[PDB]
């Protein structure tokens, strides 16, 4: 349930816990650019692709 | 004590005119004059300067003269003249740090208790600040005499103003780097200041020059800094200082890598804006 | 700046026009009408001037007024500018989704109406090239000074 | 005495060199880090500790010759990844 | 397309004589279109993606078992491609001939290495190309 | 002593210093004295030397407060117990990376169970940090994961670096100007 995050050992059950925030920031926030400009080229078929 | 000095570009020229008038000379003069200013908020300011007469001769560098009724009557009248200003200190012309400015300033700190020196250049060729500023202390200390006063160089900059800023900006009108984008850092230090550093490894070679041959006091305190350079010498490639340093080549490309895709896209904008102005008129216009 | 002399207030009264003009030197920079409003040109004149300059003083304001010593062998708040690189990119996507709107309603009514009407908001297009080169010049000179301290120191 | 690279002894170095047991080694080193004169820090289970900064001494006229020549092949260094700079921007700004 | 679509289906799994039920059902196919001598050599192409394919999904894993998943019909030279595939670079890890079990590492941080931007340098220097090609080309008027 | 851990207390002992009539008794004159500098005797080795001259002096009647209600003498045995099991624990998170679990016990002269409880309610409230093991009893302070801090803390290196190396250079210049000047 993502609660609390670690991992279970079945042998002698052992609870290796690490902690990280990895990164979210930097690259999906820039990803979703890309699809934004996609839709714009896609736009520019509207006004270039029709016309000339 | 201090933190830092501010000089105006008028004090900074207003050595080198009184440095023409002595010029006739010839021989040997130095420009030794009294610095004003008005420091406030522990920062030292500087405004304005006269010169004052002064002779040296070679054989018993140890009598100077002030012409003090000249210092105190046109300092009377620039306080009258104008009552914001006062003295800072004084400053010679500074080639090479004469010998007769260890009591000049004893000479006159009756004045000013702080009172400070500055150091100017009159042939111009380095690649730092040719502005340098020293400050008294004294000491009653760890080997050399009884009576031992050394000075130290606070650091130093030419401080601008709204009134000069409109007079120096109109006296170059000459070869500028204005446009600062991603060239003017490549110039003003990459390209000028790894050379900056050039002449500060050489500086401390020109030390070096006493390993059997050179003057005869030796060393005591001034390795103590250079034993610590060679330890503080930085960390070596084998840690993740690799591996974290490709962490962020991959991250601070990746900015780049999305900013230089924008970059495409906007001119191909641009150019369906010409070809909107380009086949929408021949038959239109001819 | 514009240094003057006077004129005789006599000769004024004579109507004769002085200075007898013998070079095509002066006639050079036109007088403002507001100092034409004013005693320039009946009671005094204007000069041509300029500055001597020279090695003696040109050379010396010129390498010493704009200059510094360590400001760019320096690295620049290495954990914030990394988070500067989103502190623009995030209103950067948001500013693009105006870029993917502005475009969307061409075709339409004579852009030069899209000019005036514009007036009020700003537009994507302009902006969304200005943080093109702060996004560059922020990264390219941090990528840079980076690189050289690896080679210079040990 | 050691260079700049390691200057990671060990505990075992220190009973050989000081001849004093392990069990006051650490006792030893926390009073050296307590004073002032060294600046490092203490594994305990790999047995080794990470100096990092020791006090500055005085030396005579044959040390310098190693701040000599170790100095002196810094200068070309700098001279060297400089020269890409004025050759490779070199139209960027004449 | 459809007899060439069901080529590279072949080619995209990791069988070794799927190769050859298309060789046989479609071999006089490809010789009216004039192309046979390149399809006959992607033998050496199957078995690089199935090599490929084998030690990234098991880490240790016999020599006597890989040979009877891609009917090889042979553990004596199942060793041999595997020799092959590490000459050629395919795989890294060694193998434990006396046992038989062929151990694979795992991946590491391939994050932290200069590749990515390998994978910039080719695209950033192309991309300032086409913005240098949209100046180059609009200024006709 | 007895007042838990502060800034505040971090100068009440310079608050209490610099009196020249305290440092009359020679026991508390060393008494803040422990707590200043380094590592303490454990607690034994203490109590031998100090455990004793609560009755002497003419100073008892504190130190009654201290003896007398023995539940009050019980809440300040262990709170002194309590503030020197503790000084091992500042500044053995400063001066050492990693530590075995049997090695503190034995600095502290107690169970290895009654460590772990020591070091369980100091990082919940979180006023030291640590990262225990209770398989190859390996703890170790202040080791975060450190992603960002290695390149920061090397930029650190270089500007002290670089302030040194501008100390020097306008320092020989003059020390040439005091031997061949004219």
């Amino acid at each position: 349930d993502k609660k609390f995050h670690g991992i279970l050992d079945q042998g002698e059950g052992v609870l290796i816990i690490f902690d990280e925030p990895p990164v979210d920031k930097t690259y999906e926030a820039a990803l979703e650019t890309i699809q934004n400009m996609s839709k714009v080229v896609d736009s520019l078929y509207n006004k270039a692709k029709k016309l000339t | 004590a201090v933190q830092k000095v501010v000089v105006h570009p008028l004090v900074l020229l207003s050595v080198v005119d009184h440095f023409n008038r002595i010029g006739k000379v010839g021989n040997q003069k130095r420009v030794v004059g009294v610095l004003l200013g008005s420091w406030q908020k522990k920062v030292l300011d500087v405004s304005n300067s006269f010169a004052v007469p002064f002779d040296e001769d070679d054989k018993d560098d140890s009598v100077w003269f002030l012409d003090h009724d000249y210092l105190e009557n046109m300092y009377g009248m620039f306080k009258k003249v104008n009552a914001r200003e006062r003295i800072v200190g004084w400053y010679h012309t500074g080639p090479k740090l004469h010998k007769n400015d260890i009591a000049i300033n004893e000479l006159m700190k009756r004045y000013c208790p702080n009172s400070v020196l500055v150091i100017i250049d009159v042939k111009p060729k380095d690649l730092g600040l040719p502005t340098e500023a020293y400050i008294s202390v004294e000491e009653v200390h760890d080997d050399g005499t009884p009576t031992s006063k050394t000075f130290e160089h606070v650091t130093s900059e030419i401080g601008a103003e709204e009134a000069e800023e409109v007079g120096v900006e109109h006296l170059l009108r000459d070869i500028k780097d204005t446009t600062v984008g991603t060239l003017s850092q490549r110039i003003t230090n990459q390209v000028h200041g790894l050379k900056g550093l050039n002449s500060k490894l050489l500086d401390i070679r020109s030390y070096l020059e006493k390993v059997a041959t050179g003057k005869l006091p030796i060393n005591h305190q001034i390795i103590y800094q250079l034993q610590d350079v060679f330890n503080l010498l930085p960390d070596v490639s084998l840690q993740e200082f690799v591996k974290a340093f490709y962490l962020k080549t991959n991250d601070q490309m990746v900015v780049v890598y999305l900013a230089s895709l924008i970059r495409s896209v906007v001119a191909l904008h641009n150019l369906i804006n010409n070809k909107i102005a380009n086949r929408d008129a021949e038959k239109k216009e001819g | 700046i514009d240094a003057f002399r006077l004129i005789n207030a006599n000769m004024m009264v004579l109507g004769h026009e002085p200075r007898q003009t013998t070079s095509n030197l002066g006639h050079l920079n036109k007088p403002s009408i507001q100092a034409l409003i004013h005693g320039l040109n009946r009671h005094y004149y204007s000069i041509t001037i300029n500055y001597r300059k020279n090695e003696l003083e040109q050379k010396m304001l010129l390498n010493l007024h704009k200059k510094s010593w360590m400001e760019g062998l320096t690295l620049q708040d290495y954990s914030e500018h990394c988070k500067h690189n989103e502190s623009v990119v995030k209103e950067m996507l948001e500013l693009a989704k105006n870029y993917n709107k502005a475009v969307e309603e061409e075709d339409k009514m004579t852009p030069e109406q899209l000019a005036i009407k514009n007036v009020g908001k700003q537009d994507p297009k302009r902006h969304l090239e200005e943080h093109v080169d702060v996004l560059m010049t922020s990264n390219i000179v941090q990528c840079l000074a980076a690189m050289l301290d690896t080679v210079v120191f040990k | 005495t050691r260079p700049a690279n390691h200057r990671q002894l060990t505990f075992e170095e220190i009973a050989k060199s000081a001849k004093i047991t392990v069990n006051e080694v650490e006792l030893l080193v926390m009073k050296a880090l307590s004073v002032g004169l060294v600046k490092g820090s203490i594994d305990e289970v790999d047995k080794r500790v990470h100096m990092t900064w020791v006090q500055p001494r005085v030396l005579d006229l044959q040390q310098i010759k190693g701040m000599k020549d170790r100095l002196e092949f810094w200068c070309t260094d700098v001279k060297s990844m400089e020269m890409l700079v004025e050759h490779q921007a070199h139209d960027i700004l004449t | 397309l459809m007899p060439y679509f069901l080529l590279t289906q072949a080619v995209r799994t990791g069988n070794l004589a799927k190769f050859n039920q298309v060789l046989d059902q479609f071999g006089e196919k490809f010789q009216a279109d004039g192309t046979y001598t390149l399809i006959i050599r992607l033998r050496h192409n199957v078995i690089k993606t199935g090599v490929r394919m084998i030690s990234l999904s098991y880490s240790r894993i016999s020599l006597a078992d890989i040979a009877q998943k891609l009917q090889l019909d042979s553990p004596e030279d199942a060793e041999f491609i595997v020799a092959k595939a590490i000459r050629d670079g395919v795989i890294e890890a060694s193998i434990n001939h006396e046992k038989g079990y062929v151990q694979s590492k795992e991946m590491i941080d391939i994050y932290s290495t200069r590749e990515p931007q390998l994978a910039f340098h080719q695209r950033i220097s192309f991309c300032l190309d086409i913005h240098n090609m949209s100046v180059k080309a609009m200024r006709f008027p | 002593i007895l007042a838990p851990f502060d800034n505040e207390q971090s100068d009440l002992v310079h608050r209490i210093s610099g009196d020249k009539k305290l440092e009359e008794i020679p026991k508390y004159k060393d008494l803040l004295k422990l707590f200043t500098t380094m590592e303490l005797m454990r607690w034994s080795t203490l109590v031998e030397d100090y455990g004793m001259e609560l009755r002497k002096g003419s100073l008892e009647s504190p130190a009654t407060d201290v003896f007398g209600s023995t539940e009050e003498g019980e809440k300040r045995w262990k709170d002194l117990k309590n503030r020197v099991v503790e000084h091992n624990i500042r500044i053995m998170a400063k001066y050492y990376t990693r530590i075995t679990m049997k090695r503190m016990a034995q600095l502290l002269d107690l169970s290895v169970d009654e460590s772990e409880a020591f070091l369980s309610n100091l990082v919940v409230n979180k006023t030291i940090f640590a990262k225990v093991d209770r398989l190859a009893g390996i703890i170790n302070f202040q080791r975060p994961k450190d992603p960002n801090n290695l390149l920061n803390d090397w930029s650190q290196k270089l500007n002290s670096l670089m302030s040194l190396v501008n100390k020097t250079t306008h320092l020989i210049a003059k020390e040439e100007m005091i031997h061949n000047l004219q």
